[PDB]
Order: C-alpha cells, then sequence, then structure tokens
RNA sequence: GCAGUCAAGCGACAUUGCUAUGUCGGCUCUUCCUAUCAUACCGAAGCAGAAUUCGGUAAGCGUUGGAUUGUUCACCCACUAAUAGGGAACGUGAGCUGGGUUUAGACCGUCGUGAGACAGGUUAGUACCCUACUGAU
RNA sequence: AUAACGAGAUUCCCACUGUCCCUAUCUA
RNA sequence: UUCAUCUAGACAGCCGGACGGUGGCCAUGGAAGUCGGAAUCCGCUAAGGAGUGUGUAACAACUCACCGGCCGAAUGAACUA
C-alpha cells in the first residue's frame, strides 16, 4: 500500500534476474501460440478469435495510412373471443387488446 | 481505505464477460416443434438471466465505490483534488443511468415476450433486448475506464482517522522532511534531494506513551493539486502542524521564503498547535545567524504559540514535544485502597 | 467449526434438530430458544440439520423479554438431554436441554450461567466454562 | 506459411535507395576533375561530430564520403576501365571505409594536417578496475564525492550484456567485489569494448590516417602512407 | 508482564494456573504454551501437565494458592496421583465434593484472603480455609456472581471487571486488604479472571491485550 | 431497429442520436452432456498480504434444510467448499399422487322470452404371459 | 321475499403423535 | 500472378555512425526526442525523423528508421488456388 509501494519497492529491488529473458522470450513464442490457436479453440470460441484476429488485420490496415383463437369458460369448444382506452365489457368486447 | 472494490471492467470487457456467461449458464437447445409456451419461457428465462447479469456487475460499482458526497472534509477534498469529484459524480451518475436503462430493458422485453407466438418473433425480441444491453454498456465506455483507473488509484491510498492524535510534517521540499519522517517512524520513503521526492501524503506509525501515533509528511508546498491536497489536509485535520524549514544553503528558495510562507499559512496553523523545526543544524551551527538575519525568527517568534526547535537528521525530542504539544490541547478539549484492615503488615511471597 | 472453538468436536449423538426448543441457561432474560439452523452442518438430502452439546445454533427467543424476540442470535448448546458417547466410558444425558445465547466471537451475552453445563462444551468454549459455575 | 515476420515500424524517414549511390558517383566522377589534389582517407569509426568539425576546420574544399564500392566505381577498378591516367592505382589501395578530400592548396599541408589531427576516441588501454563498493556513474575514475550513483535502471543492461555480476539491495548499484574490466595494452572485447562506453572512459584517442594522394597534373598516385 | 497465548486461545486463565509456588498448564497442543511460562519462571517452581476431568479448562476447574490446591470430584484418581507426585509436599491437594465444581471460577483467592460463591455451603467454605489458611468471604462484585472469573487477586494487588462499582470497588479493597482496580483484559474483555494468570512477580495475559492494560496491570500488581 | 457517416473488396470492421389461454408439479429411482457453481492443477489482472475478477483442460465427487405458492408466472431465510445449467416421450398413470385440468348434483354475476351458455367465482365426486433387471439351481 | 343447531366450506392455538429427521422390531 | 532491391554487392547475422542551431514556441515545479497542444524547419552528410519505442522526477542511457563497412547469391512485399 502508500501512493504506488510497487513501483517503489520495483525500483529498490528490480524484477526477477530472469524476468527481461523470459519477457522476450514469451513475446518470441507470441507468433507461434497465435499460429497454434487459430488451429486450436474449436467451437464458439473459435469464431470470436477469428473476428478478433480479423478486427486487429483491419486495424493495421487503417493504420497503414501513416503519413388468434382464444376459448373463454370452463370449456375449449368456445372459440368466441380473438386477441389482436375504455375496454368494454369482456361479455361484450370479441376481440382484445392486450394493454 | 476502499480496497474491497474488486474492480470494474471496461464496457467491451464487460459485455462480452456478460454475454459468455449468459450463453453458458442458460440453456441453448430449443427447436420448432415445441410447444410455444416452452419456448416463450426459454427466452424470457435468457432474457431475464441478462438483465440480472447486467445489472448485478452494475451494483457492485455503485455499492462498491464510496460516494465521494461529504464523506468526511479531510476525505472529500482529497478525493475532489485526486479525482474531480465533479468527474466523480457524473460518472456515477451516468453508471446509475445505464443500470436504470437496464432495469427498465428487462423488464418491458419480458414484458412483451410472454405474447410472442412463433419461434422466429421470439428469437428476434431476444436478441432485440441483448442488443439494447449491449448497446447500454457500450456508452458506457469512459465511464467505465476512468472508474477503473480511480479503483486502482484510492485502493492504495494510505488509511488515517481525522480525529486521531497525530502531527503533519510541513515545510518547504528539499528540508529534509522525507528523512524525519523515515526515522521517526518505520516506513519506506525516498530521501533523493530534490525538491519532490514525496509524490503524496506519506504515512508512518509510531506509539508514545502507550498510545497510537502516525506521522505525515507534506509532499510540499511553495494552484497546483499536489500543494493543495497538503493544504486541505492541515486545515481539516485536528493533528498538530510541525513546520520543518532548512538554515542550511542547500535550498534554491532563500530563508526569507520560508519565513514569508510559514507566515501565509500561518491562520491555517495557528489553531492546531503549531510548532516550528529548523533542520540540517549539523553543517549550519544555527550560532552562525547573525542579528542581521536573526529579525526573520524573530518575525515567527511574535505568535507566541511557536517556537523553533534545533534537530540534526533531538530526532527523539522533536517527537516528544510535538505529542506534549498535541496533548495540552487535546487534554483540554477531552485506584481503591486497602486501609490495612490491621496494624499488622504482610509482605508477598516471592 | 465456527469462531471461538478451541479444538476438535467430538462425534456424539444429534439432540436437537431444526425446531427444537431448548431452555435457557443465562442471565440474559431470555426462557427459551428456538432453533432455526445449525451452525457448521452439512446439509443433506432430507437431512434436518440437528445439533448437540458444545454446537453452535442460529435461535430467535419465544419467551422472556420482549426486546430479545424475533431476532436471530448464535446460541450455544450447554445442555443435550440425550444420551451421547463419552469418552471416558459413559453413557450420560442430562436432565433437560438447554442452550445459551452468544455472539460470533464466543463472548456470553449473560454475565453468568446457571445448572450444570456439559464438559464437551466448557472444554470447546471458554468463554461457556468462565461463565459457567458448575461443569459436569 | 511459416515465414519470418518483420518488426517494420511506421518510422518518418526511408531508404535512399540506388538513387543517392548513382548521384554520389557522378558527384565523385566531377569531384575528380574540379580540385587539383585527391586523397583516399581512412575513416572506418569516427563521431558525427568529429567530421563536421573537420568539414570546417579548413578553406573551401569537398570532403567526399560514400560506399566503398560506389568509389571504386567512380574512380574504376580496372587499368582499361580507369576514369583517368591511373586511377586504377588508386583505387586499388582503397581497402577499408574510405574518404576523399578534393582540396587545392599544398600536398605537404594536407598530410601535415592528418599528421597533427589528434581527438578522443574509445576503445572500440590502460587496465581500469571498478571500486568494490557502490559502483558511481563513471566507473571510479573520477573521486566518489563529485561523481553520482550510477542509475538503477541500466543494472539489467549490466548483468545481462556486460557480465558483472551486480546486485541491488539498496537499489544503487553495488557490487560484492571489484571487478576487472579492461587488461594492459590489449584490444577489449565488444563486452568491454561496450562497458568502458557506458563508463565515458575514452581513454583511446583518434588520429585521421590517408594510405595515398593523387594530383590532376602528377598523373600517377602520390604513395604516401601517413597516420 | 509477559505476552503469551494458548494454542489459538487469548483467554490464559482458562487453560493455566499460576501461583507463587507452583502453575498448572494444559496438555492439549503442544510445549509453546509450556515454554512460555519456562521463559519467565524457569525450574524456580514446577510446571506440571496436568488435566482436570479431562478437559483442557484445568485453569478454571480447579482453585488454590501456594499452601493448597483445591479439584473437583470430576477429577480421576490418576490426575490427583500425579498432581501430588509432580507438586512438593508444601502444597496440599485436596479433593472437594462441592455441588458447584467451577472452582476456579467460584473460588478467587490469594495467599491471605479468599473469596467464595455464598452458594457454597460452609463445610466446604472451611475446608477451603483450613487447607489454604486464608479468611474467606461471601461476596461478589457488583453482583458478578462468578468472583473467580471477573476478579484477579495478588498479594500485591487485585483486578476486577470494569462495571464494578465505586462503593463496590472500595468494599473489596477494604475486604481483601490490597489495592483494587477496574478494567479490561485482552482488548476489553471483561472476564479479567479468565483472560489472565497472575501471581506476585509474574503475570502472563493473551496476546490481545493492549499496551495500557499491560501498564495497569504492570502498576496495580506492582510487578516493576 | 430507424435515418446517416468513410471505404479494403465486390459492402466486412469500425462510426453519428434514443430505445402470456396454457394445463405441469412432486416423492422415490438409474443414467448421460459441459456451456465448470464448489473441489485438483495453471496464466493474466495495482496479486504488498488477506480477499477478489477473468481466462485454459478437466464431469470423479458435491450441488442442501426451510416461509410459499395446486400452480404454469416465481420471490425470500439459513447452513454448507458451493448450494451451476440441461437430456433420457421437457423419462418415470398396470409406480404412487389426479394435487390442476374434465362427466352426472348444487350455490353467486352477465346474457338469453325461454330451455342454457359462460368473461366467470365456489362446492363433491370408481401382471399368474414374454423379455430386461435383481437373486438362485 | 342473528342465539342454538351442522357427517356444510376455509383459517388458527394446547395436548398429541413414526408424516418426517430415520428408520428398526414383533404377533396371525 | 504482379512489383521492388540485386556480384560497382538483394535479405539473415556482426559490429560502427545515428550529428549542431535547439534544453525548438506554449503551458512547468520538473516534461531536455518522448505526461501534453499546435507543429516538424534550418547547417552538414553516406546517412540521421524538432526523433519509432524502452526509460529515470528531469537528464542521461538504451534502442527503431536510415547510413558504413565485413558476411557472398537470390532475397523481400502483396495477391491467386
Ligand atoms: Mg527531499
Amino acid at each position: 500500500p502508500q501512493n504506488d509501494y510497487i513501483e517503489r519497492h520495483i525500483k529498490q529491488h528490480g524484477k526477477r534476474l530472469d524476468h527481461e529473458e523470459r519477457k522476450r522470450k514469451r513475446e518470441a513464442r507470441e507468433s507461434h501460440k497465435i499460429s497454434e490457436r487459430a488451429q486450436k479453440l474449436t467451437g464458439w470460441k473459435g469464431k470470436q478469435f477469428a473476428k478478433k484476429r480479423y478486427a486487429e488485420k483491419v486495424s493495421m490496415r487503417k493504420k497503414i495510412k501513416a503519413h388468434k383463437v382464444i376459448k373463454t369458460g370452463k370449456s375449449r369448444s368456445k372459440s368466441w373471443k380473438r386477441m389482436i382506452f375504455t375496454r368494454r365489457p369482456v361479455k361484450m368486447e370479441r376481440i382484445i387488446r392486450p394493454s | 481505505s476502499w480496497k474491497d472494490i474488486p474492480t470494474v471492467a471496461p464496457a467491451n470487457d464487460l459485455l462480452d464477460i456478460v454475454l459468455n456467461r449468459t450463453q453458458r449458464k442458460t440453456p441453448t437447445v430449443i427447436r420448432p416443434g415445441f410447444k410455444i409456451t416452452r419456448i416463450r419461457a426459454f427466452y424470457m428465462r435468457k432474457v431475464k438471466y441478462t438483465g440480472e447479469g447486467f445489472v448485478e456487475k452494475f451494483e457492485d460499482i455503485l455499492k462498491g465505490f464510496p460516494n465521494i458526497n461529504d464523506v468526511h472534509p479531510f476525505h472529500r477534498d482529497l478525493m475532489d483534488t485526486l479525482y474531480e469529484k465533479n468527474h466523480y459524480k457524473i460518472s456515477l451518475a451516468a453508471i446509475s443511468r445505464a443500470k436504470s436503462l437496464v432495469e427498465q430493458v428487462a423488464r418491458d422485453y419480458v414484458r412483451l415476450l410472454k405474447f410472442g407466438q412463433s419461434l422466429f418473433q421470439c428469437k428476434q425480441l431476444k436478441r432485440a433486448a441483448l442488443g439494447r444491453m449491449a448497446t447500454i454498456v457500450k456508452k458506457l465506455r469512459d465511464p467505465l475506464a476512468y472508474l477503473e483507473q480511480v479503483r486502482q488509484h484510492i485502493g492504495r491510498l494510505p488509511s488515517i482517522d481525522p480525529n486521531t492524535r497525530t502531527l503533519l510534517i510541513c515545510g518547504y521540499p528539499n528540508v529534509g522532511k522525507s528523512s524525519f519522517l523515515r526515522c521517526i517512524t518505520k516506513s519506506d520513503v525516498d530521501v533523493q534531494p530534490y525538491a519532490f521526492t514525496t509524490k503524496s501524503l506519506y504515512v508512518g506509525h509510531f506509539d508514545y506513551k502507550y498510545l497510537r501515533f502516525q506521522a505525515i509528511d507534506t509532499p510540499g508546498i511553495l494552484m497546483n493539486n499536489i500543494e493543495m491536497q497538503s493544504i486541505y489536509a492541515i486545515a481539516h485535520l485536528r493533528s498538530c502542524v510541525l513546520y520543518f524549514m532548512d538554515l542550511s544553503e542547500q535550498c534554491g528558495f532563500t530563508i526569507e521564503a520560508q519565513v514569508k510562507l510559514f507566515h501565509s499559512i500561518k491562520p491555517l496553523f495557528a489553531n492546531k498547535s503549531v510548532m516550528v523545526v529548523i533542520n540540517k543544524t549539523d553543517i549550519i551551527r544555527p550560532e552562525d545567524l547573525d542579528e542581521e538575519r536573526a529579525q526573520l525568527l524573530e518575525s515567527v517568534k511574535e505568535v507566541p504559540g511557536v517556537e523553533i526547535m534545533t534537530s540534526s537528521c533531538n530526532v527523539m525530542e522533536v517527537r516528544n514535544k510535538a505529542c506534549e504539544k498535541l496533548l495540552a490541547s487535546r487534554i483540554e478539549n477531552k485506584v481503591a485502597q486497602p486501609q490495612a484492615r490491621d496494624d499488622v503488615k504482610r509482605t508477598p511471597f516471592i | 467449526s465456527g469462531n471461538g472453538a478451541q479444538g476438535t468436536k467430538f462425534r456424539i449423538s444429534l439432540g436437537l434438530p431444526v425446531g427444537a426448543i431448548m431452555n435457557c441457561a443465562d442471565n440474559s432474560g431470555a426462557r427459551n430458544l428456538y432453533i432455526i439452523a445449525v451452525k457448521g452442518s452439512g446439509s443433506r438430502l432430507n437431512r434436518l440439520p440437528a445439533a448437540s452439546l458444545g454446537d453452535m445454533v442460529m435461535a430467535t427467543v419465544k419467551k422472556g423479554k420482549p426486546e430479545l424476540r424475533k431476532k436471530v442470535m448464535p446460541a450455544i448448546v450447554v445442555r443435550q438431554a440425550k444420551s451421547w458417547r463419552r469418552r471416558d466410558g459413559v453413557f450420560l444425558y442430562f436432565e433437560d436441554n438447554a442452550g445459551v445465547i452468544a455472539n460470533p466471537k464466543g463472548e456470553m451475552k449473560g454475565s453468568a450461567i446457571t445448572g450444570p453445563v456439559g464438559k464437551e462444551c466448557a472444554d470447546l468454549w471458554p468463554r461457556v466454562a468462565s461463565n459457567s459455575g458448575v461443569v459436569v | 506459411r511459416s515465414k519470418r515476420s518483420k518488426l517494420v515500424t511506421l518510422a518518418q524517414t526511408d531508404k535512399k535507395g540506388r538513387e543517392n549511390k548513382e548521384r554520389i558517383f557522378d558527384e565523385v566522377r566531377e569531384a575528380l576533375d574540379t580540385y587539383r589534389y585527391v586523397w583516399v582517407l581512412h575513416l572506418d569509426d569516427v563521431r558525427t561530430p568529429v567530421l563536421q568539425e573537420i568539414r570546417t576546420s579548413w578553406a573551401g574544399s569537398k570532403l567526399i564520403m560514400g560506399k566503398r564500392k560506389v568509389l571504386q566505381k567512380a574512380l574504376g577498378e580496372k587499368r582499361e576501365e580507369e576514369y583517368k591516367e591511373n586511377l586504377y592505382q588508386l583505387s586499388k589501395l582503397c581497402s577499408g571505409v574510405t574518404g576523399l578530400l578534393f582540396t587545392d592548396e599544398d600536398v605537404n599541408t594536407v598530410k601535415e594536417y592528418f599528421k597533427s589531427y589528434v581527438r578522443s576516441d574509445y576503445s572500440r588501454p590502460l587496465t581500469f578496475t571498478i571500486p568494490e563498493g557502490i559502483v558511481y556513474s563513471r566507473g571510479g575514475q573520477i573521486p566518489a564525492e563529485e561523481d553520482v550513483p550510477m542509475i538503477h535502471s541500466l543494472e539489467p543492461t549490466m548483468r545481462n550484456k556486460f557480465e558483472i555480476p551486480t546486485k541491488i539491495k539498496a537499489g544503487k548499484i553495488t557490487i560484492d567485489s571489484p571487478y576487472l574490466v579492461c587488461t594492459e595494452g590489449e584490444k577489449l572485447d565488444v563486452r568491454q569494448a561496450l562497458i568502458l562506453k557506458q563508463f565515458g572512459i575514452a581513454a583511446s584517442e583518434f588520429k585521421v590516417k590517408v594510405s595515398a594522394y593523387y594530383d590532376n597534373d602528377s598523373s600517377t598516385v602520390e604513395s604516401t602512407n601517413i597516420n | 508482564a509477559t505476552r503469551t497465548q494458548f494454542e489459538n486461545s487469548n483467554e490464559i486463565g482458562v487453560f493455566s494456573k499460576l501461583t507463587n509456588t507452583y502453575c498448572l498448564v494444559a496438555v492439549g497442543g503442544s510445549e509453546n504454551f509450556y515454554s512460555a511460562f519456562e521463559a519467565e519462571l524457569g525450574d524456580a517452581i514446577p510446571i506440571v501437565h496436568t488435566t482436570i476431568a479431562g478437559t483442557r479448562i484445568i485453569g478454571r476447574m480447579t482453585a488454590g494458592n501456594r499452601r493448597g490446591l483445591l479439584v473437583p470430584t470430576q477429577t480421576t484418581d490418576q490426575e490427583l496421583q500425579h498432581l501430588r507426585n509432580s507438586l512438593p509436599d508444601s502444597v496440599k491437594i485436596q479433593r472437594v465434593e462441592e455441588r458447584l465444581s467451577a472452582l476456579g471460577n467460584v473460588i478467587c483467592c490469594n495467599d491471605y484472603v479468599a473469596l467464595v460463591h455464598p452458594d457454597i455451603d460452609r463445610e466446604t467454605e472451611e475446608l477451603i480455609s483450613d487447607v489454604l489458611g486464608v479468611e474467606v468471604f461471601r461476596q461478589t462484585i457488583s453482583g458478578n456472581i462468578l468472583v473467580g472469573s471477573y476478579c484477579s487477586l495478588s498479594n500485591q494487588g487485585g483486578l476486577v471487571h470494569p462495571q464494578t462499582s465505586v462503593q463496590d470497588q472500595e468494599e473489596l479493597s477494604s475486604l481483601l486488604q490490597v489495592p483494587l482496580v477496574a478494567g479490561t483484559v485482552n482488548r476489553g474483555s471483561s472476564v479479567v479472571g479468565a483472560g489472565m494468570v497472575v501471581n506476585d512477580y509474574l503475570a502472563v495475559t493473551g496476546l490481545d491485550t493492549t499496551a495500557p492494560e499491560l501498564s495497569v496491570i504492570e502498576s496495580i500488581f506492582r510487578l516493576q
């Protein structure tokens, strides 16, 4: 805590003795990982990955420019009412307009 | 402190997470041959689940984030100077409006979807509801982006009680206040010579006469937000003010400037147990302070409530005197006997 | 085990299931307790949560001072009234099942406890033993 | 599909292409006749400010540099294809990174100036040892009371590349024992040269050298070689 | 004044009993609690790994002074034999058949004066007086029936729970003929008797005890 | 969604303002899927600790007791590591329950001259054959 | 044109109980 | 399939240069090629962008575009099925 300790601790003691090299190795491996993920990641995840990759290519291309029948009552045979403001009496109205 | 806030994701990430959670949890397979009631219930359940998932995330933000409105004169001023209180309130109101819109959409579409009569109609209604929610979330991009940063910053702020017994180290920068703070209390703070070593109000705890104490070092004052933060802390905190002054020539600004600044901030200090400490005594021998310039300290002495302390970094003497000065004000603002039952004395068995 | 327990809990017969009424044993003013749930019990199908001597339960006061009614607070059973296996080799049971009310920290609401207090409850709860004038 | 990807970036500068080389060839050909004396210098390693100071340290003259093969083409690499009388011999002596100073004041004056021109240079020398404690910006070559401790940001550079076993507790860079960096009178390795350059120890000195000269009226190569 | 802890319980008095000539500690857990007393007491006085009725609350089930020790009926013959073997002949051990087995809570006593629960029969009161050789009185601390749990006493002084009234404090100080102070232990805990154990030259309390509490304990007990 | 916005290809990505007329439900039972709630193992996150978010494989196990709906609608209390979503004729009437739906009697509201009907609310209601499985000659 | 009374319809309190926690045993 | 550099030297790799006005004008407490706004030129080059990024509170340093040499024969970009 106390206002950016992490940055102060890094300044006082630095990163791991094998942090930068591992980061560079991971950056190099990023291309292989991306290539593998395109063939892998089946199912719906593949669709999202492909869409994101295509969007990324779109960003590079953009930046290249650097410079009813109703039955009522206790019977199913009374198919009288219908369905599509002082609603009319239900016994009188034949067409019902839902609220 | 407000570390309890877990996180706030951006609009795109939040929408993606919510949609993935809704798709994975709720059922996904339905056929046109199923009864219309089954399809209607399925789509209504999907819409309700998506709405609830969107709402719950916003609730953690509104509830998790402490409302900057009049939390405390000390905390409120610091939060305003660090996050533009107007902007903070505007963002919170925008998030509340987005949550209300999402709730309205979820309530309306569920009411509308129950009238569906075909699979295509219900699917279209569900897609429209999901698109409404997605657009509402997307419009909340900048508020969420700003809230992520303010959450990351607030979660690491120092925690102090304004009414606790404390002393604030004040004065011009490059005097040595950082070294005094590091020595008086256990706190890791840079002691570099440039005049802006302290970026924030660093704090450190120490004990005196069994009473919990903690010293706070000002970032420096010479308005800039960094300078204004210390002023608001001084004006609102009940802590004693310890104005550190550098007598040596290791500061670009002259001695007269420090005294003039102390006089300028005198109205804020005067009612808060002011004490003046002279630093860098190890390489000046203030005896060199000839009468031609001794008037500078005499002007400071014009106020009976202050005195000059010669310290080199007397390190514990300054702390003891500051604690005594604080107690003098705080106390004002604030065993049985045996009879011995007899003439015969009984002694303990050791 | 909940907060305040200073050791493992012995396996003893289940005396008080959910809804069981147990008499009070402290001067807090309450006279009976209605058990609604048992802390630390692993709920399983068809199986009503049940407590035992030394267990901590959530209960609402049914009789006594009205100020304590309608509120649910943790309670510790001091008497079980159902035979349980003691490691000393005796099948002992208490005259009446009773419990005491305490906060999650284990502090006893009442300054003192009345009547016998089970060994398996006093030993596990230091505060109960300190506030209990009788053990076993 | 498996091919190396390019780390190219949208920089504000582009390659000059073959047009610049062809233009420089014609410029060299014209200068060969415009001026009287010609020289074939060696400037394998020189700081740009040194070259700029040279270009203005004497009166009206043209200092011409360029690709070695382009300069050979301008002069001609064969006797039959030589542009001027016996100009093939002059090209035959061009070995390293060569440059031509076209001027007509005096043959002796130019060589005397080359002999007397000396300036500080890096190691690309006397032995040096790092202090046994905190390493300063100059690596102990100046009093610690005047120098400043090294910036912690470059410690990874010291560890990964310079091979020095640096450690950071109280992150002002410190080492457990004095480290020998360079021996007496030896061609320093690339790592040692980089270490010396970082410390700013420019003990070495550079003096311009010329292999041969030429004159428009002599019709032959002035085989004078001085350093 | 020394800070220690049980396995994880800050109520030292519950799991231990300390006197001017002997100390008792629970056997459960590990020897970390046992070694804490050794650092201050060493081998000057015996320290016995003893249980009472199979419980670890021996500090509250038993009461006694340098002249005697009392145990309830639930104590097995093995525990009594171990206590007899592990203590000198100068320390009496007497089985008590009283109705209230909580001797540590019912009885609060020092080397000269003792307080007991009024419900205790006169026979057990006389037995306590004879074995411990101390004056025994029936008293409560401002209505706190369990004197042994809400009060701590020693030849140097005593400490009672904060709720004790001024009149009650004066009466108890006059009766016990030692200074008394009303205060909390273990960071505001009102059960002073069970929270800590104290003798004429050593006070042991839980880690939660705050610095003001430690200072008050030291001042009242005159440990420094 | 409406009405625009520029433009790699032949209009993708990005971009401008607002915005229930059905009966299914529950007790027991076995099995299966992962779109992983909990448990195992890991990566990224202002992970200083603690606590927490997301992401990758992984279905063995675990995924509850209760106020309360006949209910289709569906909300709360508490425990627990968590109390995740689904299928097997949205399994399970010669398994049970008929709970709700639906005969013959009867009560109240509307209409109908009338008999009657409901927009409606209430009441009471009739395996001993083959194979599979579990055991066993 | 509202008392008593009811194999009338529904709600609640004391006792109670294997409906249940969780089932087990016996007799023809 | 088409461009684009190629034995007067294509790419990988090695190392050296990557300059002065200028720490360009504003805001600054610091912001010097890099927290930012409008800009983005002059002098010399074989080349060097009022500097592509890393970066110490500024610097600095590292490093990208670009150029020089040694490495010695095709390489590099897009598109098509
Ligand atoms: Mg400083």
